[PDB]
DNA sequence: TTTGACCTTCGTGACCTA
DNA sequence: TTAGGTCACGAAGGTCAA
């Protein structure tokens, strides 16, 4: 697409977009398992800390607030119907 | 490598690296926040061996390594 | 009544197929 | 192109035999 692969969330190196927002393969993998698992995270500071490639995984509550607000969308994320469904199809397409 | 009694480290725990004792023995003093009181003159000698010599001095070790208590729950 | 070796969970992220 | 699946690793918890 050619935008920085740099990950708007921790600084760290973006391998891309993910749930359509320039992030790590990290980040990534935490803003999913977050939504599908409904996470109510809650910051022990006032809030607001710094998401950084290195203390990210410090503050859950912020980094997913901040993998929210630079747009990323659970919309695009699988249901665990179309999953099952897809799975299904192509499994069965394996019918040798 | 333990940064507090020097014993090996299992890994890092409340934010630094410890054997499974210092582990222990900073989430119980935490959990239940304990309080010692130093024999001498604070500054004692915390290794694997005399590490319980003090709880005092070995605790107050733990948070100068940089042991966190909200790393405790 | 404290210890601390051991064990149980579970969130992580680097990698990979498609 | 990105999606989900892997899964080997922490790091927090806990158990109980001394
Ligand atoms: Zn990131
Ligand atoms: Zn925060
Ligand atoms: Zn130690
Ligand atoms: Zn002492």
């Amino acid at each position: 697409r050619n935008v920085p692969r740099i990950c708007g969330v921790c600084g760290d190196r973006a391998t891309g977009f993910h749930f359509n927002a320039m992030t790590c393969e990290g980040c990534k993998g935490f803003f999913r398992r977050s939504m599908k698992r409904k996470a109510l995270f809650t910051c022990a500071a006032n809030g607001d800390c710094r998401i950084t490639k290195d203390n990210r995984r410090a503050c859950q509550a912020c980094r997913l607030k901040r993998c929210v607000d630079i747009g990323m969308m659970k919309e695009f994320i699988l249901t665990d119907e179309e999953v099952q469904r897809k799975r299904e199809m192509i499994l069965k397409r394996k019918e040798e | 490598i333990c940064a507090i009694c020097g014993d090996r480290s299992s890994g890092k725990h409340y934010g630094v690296y410890s054997c499974e004792g210092c582990k222990g023995f900073f989430k119980r003093t935490v959990r239940k926040d304990l309080t010692y009181t130093c024999r001498d003159n604070k500054d004692c000698l915390i290794d694997k061996r005399q590490r319980n010599r003090c709880q005092y001095c070995r605790y107050q070790k733990c948070l100068a390594m940089g042991m966190k208590r909200e790393a405790v729950q």
